[PDB]
């Protein structure tokens, strides 16, 4: 999971 | 502010390409001269310009068959349709002119612009 | 010896989920308490436990309606429907428990991990 | 397009  | 998964759509195609290779909830046969390829229409409309087209339009949205023009060859199809299930197209000497064609009439745009990089470095 | 488009698989996911917004190809709904959400059967499939399980039934494959456990909040599943077309969660404070336990019924395992990994820091 |  990443801060898009 | 939403968090994102990397390999989701990744995971999502590889999923319905599963489907395809079972043949689970297909909902069209493409005919290719004598070959016939069974394949998901909403997968087909999300790589395709034409088949985005033909299943737009309120009579096409309909049929189970469809039937491609005579000129387009079988397995320049097939490898089209395994690129569209899974982001890698087997692109070899013999087949990239017919890859290529295939890949205008079938309107994937990013599939022409690397054929035409490759016939230009040979 | 095949090449491979990055960005495919992240464009037939965006392309299927502009097909979702225009109600384009959606062959279910999906029930939760009063609310209904229209989907691709293929796309729930690739994304969910629960719904692999259901479409994959020989009976239930046939549905155009699947009502949820009344216990299903609307909210959590909207947010995991937009999640499945997007691969963006929205996550917050106010939604997370009705996010997990939703995420738990349709047997996603990522966003499980995420939603445990996220309440034990807090 | 990448050798994958
Ligand atoms: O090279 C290409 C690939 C492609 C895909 C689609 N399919 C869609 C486009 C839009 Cl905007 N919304 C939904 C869909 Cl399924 C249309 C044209 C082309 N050209
Ligand atoms: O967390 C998850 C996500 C998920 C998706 C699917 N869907 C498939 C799985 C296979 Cl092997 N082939 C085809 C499909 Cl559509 C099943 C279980 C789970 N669990
Ligand atoms: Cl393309
Ligand atoms: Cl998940």
């Amino acid at each position: 999971w990443v801060i898009p | 502010s939403c968090i994102q998964f990397t390999r989701h759509a990744s995971d999502v195609l590889l999923n319905l390409n599963r489907l395809r290779s079972r043949d689970i909830l297909t909902d069209v046969v493409i005919v290719v001269s004598r070959e016939q390829f069974r394949a998901h229409k909403t997968v087909l409309m999300a790589c395709s310009g034409l088949f985005y087209s033909i299943f737009t339009d309120q009579l096409k949205c309909n049929l189970s068959v469809i039937n491609l023009d005579p000129e387009i060859n079988p397995e320049g199809f097939c490898i089209l349709l395994d690129f569209m299930y899974t982001s890698r197209l087997n692109l070899r000497e013999g087949n990239i002119m017919a890859v290529m064609a295939t890949a205008m009439y079938l309107q994937m745009e990013h599939v022409v612009d690397t054929c035409r990089k490759f016939i230009k470095a040979s």
